[PDB]
């Protein structure tokens, strides 16, 4: 029963934005892949001739999901422009809505957008409750009684004979399906907590306009600083605390524990969607002119040559485009990008994404929570390498484990976790920041004619960097790099795979109809195709 | 996807940034497991749903010919430039999809300033020739009830489906074709600021003592005396909005806001 040929996954479902993932299969298994991006916006065409102080309006618009990131990226590289130093509490600020972004954004995906690849939720109706309460109870210091997970099972068995499945329509579990592991009990358990999470992700979400304004699409950042003087009271800093704590609570006693039981029941998966190579920006600074300054510390790493970390050189990432639907065949740095749309459909001239492809040192790099946390890891960071460690030893597995869909799976977990934790740290900064008398949240500035800036994010998907060369005042370019660039771009002019691409050599299939364990991996990296093309 | 018992939703994504989706996840009493369990059958929706590829081709093909009917709720502009191409799904241009399936429907809501009106990627020069839903679909007599912002507001998305279904008809809709329960009062006219806009009072600049005083934020280019929403009255996440967090409006439910509300800190 081993199949040989094409497939195709168009599209490819619990992402943002619009991928096609076409791969050849011999023998049961991936022997080639290509990442294909099919929607275009060109946000950086748009942007030419604009104020730069409108930029993060526009780019926050690349993404909806990875809302946030962007204005603070736009807005870091305008800052960085200008020279403006902003002030403590605007660092501050900025950096706790941006915990409380992984925090809402590790939640769904986890959940909503990759735990369908794993969990059959129809097998739930099969299941023990009182059975599935004792091992949800056995994993996590939350109580579950056999009542608690009945009153699910109870909602579903509705759902599902009402024959109207919804968003369960023709999922590839459906009637069983041989990729598909989990007890029934253990299934019931996690769409539990599927179900949870629709709500508690609202509270996660909410922390964020507790300062931002509102989720999605915040509106408290500006050059210089942030606008929210409301966040300095007591009453909006015991809000975000309580959503966060809240929000904490549900990352350790129930995301994790879940990512753990069902790491455990896939354990094969340790074996397939390796990568290479590895970058990382890093995040939450104390110095906004220092990226060394950050909790997280920017490196580069490759061919998993951890114990020789290099420094991140921001004038050694290009774009290229010879396999991409822009003009010609020349990479290019950001300060000197192009976006110069020329569609020639599916590989027409060996092109076939919208996404260009970054290369760092002709390299291409996987970014994201497993860039994150190996580099933290490797840098000696304490929190990263506690949770890293007491992962494996729950897991019984190596540090080499790491370097496959379920490593990453698992390391998105470990941010998760450690952001939480970080943010309670912040957070009594600012308060103690506060209590010293420091109330100011704006730095004045003023708009040079020329100017180059950049603004680095590590974002839940990984490094984020915009690029302003102003011209007379105005914007004269504006390029984004995105995280899903780097990872789900195409080939470069090298001919070389991308991450992603890469990743899924040696997948198996077993069933062409139901490639799920295509699924598995390119989720794993969790793509945001508005994001990679903007 | 659906048969009987729960009306069946087609939710389409074309040039969008999935932050409209996003914004129905943040749904509040009721919240989105309430509405996908209880109220509605959503039987197609490319963030959320299991399948993938031929199989969520299949599932949209069954929602959408079921002899039940179905209303469709779209996500983003479409690209029509160069014969739709800028944007592709399972390789049929969204003008295409859209073509198809919209004027099969029951009713059609378009959900955010990019569905309804065009959105970041019309903004000049637009080089993918996005258009709105009902723009883009004039010829084919689409008329799709819009709900403004970027994102709207979660509430004004289920108030009109609610009464959608309980009065068989649209709500009362303005010349822009959104509804006025949630669109007929200026942001600014609502607005706690608003006493400060009368006594020409105005933080000159973020770092001011006015800003932070709570001053009217007009001469940092607030767009609420141009805007129709309902942002000041319901508020986002129960908790916020952004004049509250010191920031003007920037015109998001508006038409073309990018280019005729920029630059966005001037008035
Ligand atoms: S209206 Fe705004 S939030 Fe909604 S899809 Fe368009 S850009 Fe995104
Ligand atoms: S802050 Fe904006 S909406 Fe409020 S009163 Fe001033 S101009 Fe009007
Ligand atoms: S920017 Fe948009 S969200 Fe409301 S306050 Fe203004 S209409
Ligand atoms: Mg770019």
């Amino acid at each position: 029963s081993s199949y040989s040929g094409p497939i195709v996954v168009d599209p490819v479902t619990r992402i943002e934005g619009h991928l096609r993932i076409e791969v050849e299969v011999e023998n049961g298994k991936v022997k080639n892949a290509y990442s294909s991006s099919t929607l275009f916006r060109g946000l950086e065409i748009i942007l030419k001739g604009r104020d730069p102080r409108d930029a993060q309006h526009f780019t926050q618009r690349t993404c909806g999901v990875c809302t946030y990131t962007h204005a603070l990226a736009s807005t870091r590289c305008v800052d960085n422009a200008v020279g403006v130093h902003i002030p403590k509490n605007a660092t501050y600020i900025r950096n706790l809505v941006l915990g409380a972004q992984y925090l809402h954004d590790h939640i769904v995906h986890f959940y909503h957008l990759h735990a369908l690849d794993f969990v059959d939720v129809t097998a739930a109706l099969k299941a023990d409750p009182a059975k599935a309460a004792k091992v949800a109870s056995s994993i996590s210091p939350r109580k579950t009684t056999a009542a608690d997970l009945k009153a699910v099972q109870d909602k579903l068995k509705t759902f599902v004979e009402t024959g109207q499945l919804g968003p369960f329509t023709n999922a590839y579990f459906l009637g069983g399906h041989p990729a598909y592991y989990l007890d029934p009990e253990t299934n019931l358990i996690a769409t539990a907590h599927y179900l949870e999470a629709l709500r508690l992700q609202v509270k996660a979400a909410r922390a964020m306009a507790v300062f931002g304004a509102k989720n999605p699409h915040t509106q408290f950042t500006v050059v210089g600083g942030v606008t929210c003087y409301d966040a300095l009271t007591p009453q909006r800093i015991a809000e975000f605390e309580a959503l966060w704590k809240e929000t904490k609570a549900f990352v350790d006693e129930v995301y994790i524990p879940d990512l753990l039981v069902v790491a455990a029941a896939y354990k094969d998966w340790t074996q397939y969607g390796g990568t290479d190579n590895f970058i990382t920006f890093g995040e939450f600074p104390k110095d906004e002119y220092d990226l060394n300054s950050r909790f997280f510390k920017p490196g580069v790493v490759f061919k998993r040559d951890f114990k020789n970390i290099k420094p991140f050189d921001k004038m050694q990432i290009e774009e290229h485009v010879r396999h991409s639907w822009y003009e010609g065949a020349e990479a290019r740095h950001p300060w000197k990008g192009q976006t110069q749309p020329k569609y020639t459909d599916l590989h027409g001239d060996d092109r076939y994404s919208w996404m260009k492809a970054p290369r760092y040192m002709g390299e291409p790099m996987e970014t994201g929570p497993l860039a994150q946390v190996l580099i933290a890891y490797s840098q000696g960071h304490p929190k990263v390498k506690a949770v890293t460690d007491a992962v494996l030893a729950k897991l019984g597995v190596g540090p080499e484990a790491l370097f496959s869909t379920l490593g990453r799976t698992a390391a998105r977990g470990i941010e998760t976790a450690v952001i939480a934790e970080y943010v309670g740290v912040m957070l009594q900064e600012y308060k103690d920041n506060i209590a010293k008398g420091d109330n100011v949240i704006c730095a004045p500035w003023e708009m040079p004619k020329q100017a180059e800036g950049v603004g680095f994010v590590n974002a839940p998907r990984g490094g984020l960097s915009h690029w302003i060369r102003i011209e007379d005042g105005k914007i004269g370019n504006f390029q984004l790099v995105v995280p899903s660039t780097w990872t789900l771009g195409p080939r470069c002019d090298k001919n070389k795979l991308s991450p992603v691409e890469a990743s899924l050599i040696g997948t198996p299939v077993a069933d062409a109809k139901r490639p799920v364990e295509i699924l598995r991996t390119v989720h794993s990296f969790d793509p945001c195709i508005a994001c990679g093309v903007h | 996807l659906m048969g009987p018992r729960r009306p069946s939703v087609v939710y389409l994504h074309n040039a969008e940034c999935t932050g409209c989706s996003e914004s129905v996840l943040r749904a509040f009493e009721p919240y989105i497991d309430t509405l996908i369990l209880d109220t509605l059958s959503l039987d197609y929706h490319e963030t959320i749903m299991a399948a993938a590829g031929d199989a969520a081709e299949a599932a949209l093909e069954q929602a959408v010919n079921s002899p039940h009917g179905f209303i469709a709720v779209v996500e983003g502009g479409i690209p029509t430039a160069a014969n739709g191409i800028y944007g592709k799904v399972a390789n049929h241009t969204m003008l295409d999809i859209c073509s198809r399936i919209l004027p099969k429907a029951q009713a059609v809501i378009a959900y955010g300033t990019c569905a309804t009106f065009g959105g970041v990627q019309a903004a000049k020069p637009n080089p993918t020739g996005a258009k709105g839903v009902n723009d883009a679909l004039k010829h084919l007599g689409v008329k799709a009830i819009n709900i403004a912002g970027c994102p709207p507001n979660p509430y004004n998305l289920v108030g009109t489906i609610v009464y959608y279904l309980k009065n068989k008809a649209a709500p009362e809709l303005d010349s822009l074709n959104r509804p006025t329960m949630f669109f007929g009062q200026t942001v600014h006219e609502q607005c706690p600021r608003l006493p400060h806009f009368d006594a020409g009072e105005f933080a000159p600049s973020f770092e001011s003592e006015e800003a932070r005083k709570g001053w009217c934020l007009y001469e940092l280019g607030c767009k609420g005396p141009v805007t129709m929403n309902n942002c000041p009255k319901i508020k986002f996440n129960q908790t916020n909005w952004p004049v509250d967090a010191g920031h003007p409006c920037i015109g998001c439910s508006e038409p073309d806001f990018w280019d005729a509300m920029t630059p966005f800190y001037q008035n």
